[PDB]
Order: C-alpha cells, then sequence, then structure tokens
C-alpha cells in the first residue's frame, strides 16, 4: 500500500552507517575468516547463574546481541551459525569475542540480529 | 564422564528416528542438547528434540556407609518442535512424541517372553538401570502464540553412580 | 566515460523527481521510527534546491560530457552581442 518498506530499510541502512563497529568473524572450525564485517554490539550488564535460587554465587556477563545487515553476509560470503565468533576489531572494544548462540526472528528488511555470548 | 556419556548415546539414540529407519520424522543432527533458547536457527529447521536436565539437585540411594555408590533419579527434560496444523493445532506434536516415545522404549522393552527386544540397545549398554518416561504434555505455550507444537517428555534415568569413578 | 555518467545522473534523476513528487504532495519524510525503537530524523528537502538538482542532472544527460557540464566548474560569465 504505502512506501514504508522502502523507508523503513532505508531508515535502517542510515542507522547502521551511522552506528556500526567493524568486526571479524571466525568460525567454530575457524576454517575460515571474514574481516571487515559492520556490526552493531548491544550489551547489556546482567547478573546471571545461580540455580532456582539456592544460593549460588552469581557470574557478571551480558544479556547481548549483534545486529547484521544481511546484505553484506550475502556479499561477504557469510552463513552465521550457531557457535560462530565475532570478534571486535575496533579499538578500544578488547577485540571482544562474541560467541553466536541463537537467531532472533527476521522482522523487517535490512537487518538480522543474533543473541550472543560474551567469551573472550 | 558417566553422565555425558550417557546423555550422548540417549542423543545419537534419538538421532536414529529417521525415515530412512521406519520413521515419519527425520531427526538426524537436531537432537540438541545443553540450550536453553532455541531461534531461527533451530526453528527453521523443525522437528527438533532438545534434552535438558532438571534443575532440581536431588540425593540419590546409597549403596553403602560412605555414601559412595548411589542409585540416580536422573531427570531429563526431553521437549521437541514441530510445526503445527493452525486448524488443529497441536497434533503433529503427539506424531513426533510418539515416535520418540517408541526409540526411548528400545532401550527397556522386553519381549512378552520377557528377554530384551533390542539387547544392544537395551539400557544403553548397561550406562543405565532404569527409564522411566512420564505423561507426556502436549500444550499450547501458556502465553505467547505459536505455529509451532511443544511436546514435554520428562525422563527419568536410572543409573548407578560410584564418585570415584562418575 | 560519458554514458556511463549519463545513466548514473538519469538514476539519479528518477530517484530526485519522485522525491520531488512526495514533497509537493507532503510524503517526503524527515522522521523514522521502527517498532524495533530506533530512529532516524532527516533533514529537511528543500523544494528550490531539489528543482535546481533535477536541473543540473537534466542538463548534464542533455549535454554531450555530463559529468563536466553537472558541475559547471569551467564557468566563464555571458556576454552580449549588440545589433
Amino acid at each position: 500500500a504505502s512506501n514504508f518498506a522502502a523507508i523503513k530499510a532505508k531508515a535502517r541502512r542510515d542507522v547502521h552507517a551511522s552506528l556500526s563497529v567493524p568486526a571479524r568473524y571466525e568460525n567454530y572450525s575457524q576454517d575460515v575468516i571474514v574481516e571487515d564485517l559492520s556490526v552493531r554490539w548491544h550489551n547489556k550488564i546482567a547478573i546471571m547463574g545461580d540455580l532456582e535460587n539456592g544460593g549460588y554465587a552469581n557470574i557478571v556477563e551480558g544479556i547481548e546481541r549483534i545486529i547484521f545487515t544481511r546484505e553484506e553476509l550475502a556479499v561477504k560470503g557469510v552463513v552465521l551459525s550457531e557457535g560462530d565468533s565475532i570478534i571486535m576489531t575496533a579499538e578500544g572494544y578488547e577485540n571482544a569475542r562474541l560467541v553466536l548462540k541463537t537467531q532472533e526472528p527476521i522482522v523487517g528488511p535490512v537487518e538480522v540480529v543474533w543473541q550472543v555470548a560474551r567469551a573472550d | 564422564s558417566q553422565r555425558l556419556d550417557i546423555l550422548k548415546a540417549l542423543t545419537a539414540h534419538l538421532e536414529q528416528i529417521t525415515i530412512a529407519n521406519g520413521y515419519a520424522y527425520d531427526l538426524k543432527g537436531k537432537v540438541y542438547r545443553g540450550r536453553d533458547r532455541f531461534g531461527a536457527d533451530f526453528t527453521s529447521r523443525l522437528p527438533i528434540v532438545s534434552i535438558l536436565e532438571a534443575k532440581a539437585t536431588d540425593y540419590g540411594s546409597f549403596a553403602n556407609e560412605e555414601q559412595t555408590v548411589r542409585m540416580d533419579d536422573w531427570v531429563l527434560l526431553v521437549q521437541g518442535w514441530v510445526k503445527d496444523d493452525p486448524r488443529n493445532p497441536t497434533d503433529p506434536a503427539y506424531e513426533l512424541l510418539a515416535e520418540v516415545e517408541k526409540r526411548l522404549a528400545m532401550l527397556v522393552a522386553k519381549d512378552e517372553q520377557g528377554q530384551p527386544m533390542y539387547p544392544a540397545l537395551y539400557r544403553l549398554g548397561g550406562k543405565i538401570a532404569k527409564l522411566t518416561l512420564a505423561q507426556p504434555v502436549v500444550r499450547p505455550p501458556e502465553d505467547g502464540l505459536s505455529d509451532t507444537a511443544f511436546f514435554f517428555l520428562p525422563v527419568r534415568v536410572g543409573l548407578k553412580v560410584d564418585i570415584r569413578n562418575p | 566515460t560519458p554514458e556511463e555518467c549519463r545513466a548514473q545522473y538519469r538514476l539519479m534523476l528518477k530517484e530526485a523527481m519522485d522525491a520531488y513528487h512526495q514533497l509537493n504532495l507532503g510524503g517526503s519524510v524527515r522522521v523514522v521510527v521502527d517498532q524495533n525503537s530506533e530512529r532516524v530524523e532527516y533533514t529537511a528537502a528543500n523544494r528550490q534546491s531539489l528543482w535546481a538538482y533535477i536541473v543540473r542532472l537534466q542538463n548534464a544527460i542533455n549535454s554531450d560530457n555530463p559529468c563536466a557540464a553537472f558541475m559547471g566548474l569551467p564557468s566563464s560569465p555571458a556576454g552580449f552581442l549588440f545589433p
């Protein structure tokens, strides 16, 4: 009906072009490597790990997810899979290594969001 | 580890639910484990069975003082997903559940004369003593809405544990 | 290369005339928000400058050497011939 599907796409594309950071894809087997990927890293602090509320020790880990552009993944030949690692090569991100765990359902035209886990 | 070998054996046992083996569903490479969350990378490939462990830290029945050998009652939360029929929202899960139960039974299923039907499978090769399948639950998600059908099947594995060689 | 640049400008002209249409009708986007809760605000389009850009493009397309006629860089003042 409307052109909103394209407006939304261009919006997401500009959001990425402005807020993305470079990354490196290293697959689980480390057989293939793809550098200079652009991803957006969303990290929120979490304290987790206690079974039920048994009184076990928690660890501090993030609730975090990485936004990709699908066009770029297809262009660069990247087939994201569980266990694959994203390294943040930007200066000052300490080469944080993020292990892809599971993918969020693709809603919308430009981006795909993976829930990941900090590994270092 | 003992527990891990048992889990791998159950997995590879269910990963033989395949159309080439006389089952209506193909689970090869899709009996997952240790995942608390399954996203589009998985749901885009149903049917999928996942075997997690129950969050309860039970105490076993010890065979000795010095409390070294015990019979565990290790509960495993077998569950599975398969794309439903929107007009029969949960019929598919009963069929997959049936295949999974039928496969698991192979481990304990004796013939009518008391002899094992599948002696090499029987008890996973002496790894387990018991396999108590609970009454399975097929339900829609209690809150939220899905075209993915859920079945929930607790499995109590009985196994002898000697913590000297766990 | 001339015709590759001409096609470049033809596509840009398509986009610009569509933008001018949407702009005069009041359908030119200045803000977008998705249910993702992510937002994008744009510098407002101006009808004068957009028409002028359209004219640059059409003129370059009409010219033999579009990539030069677009910028008009080597300008010179108009003289007059008298009867």
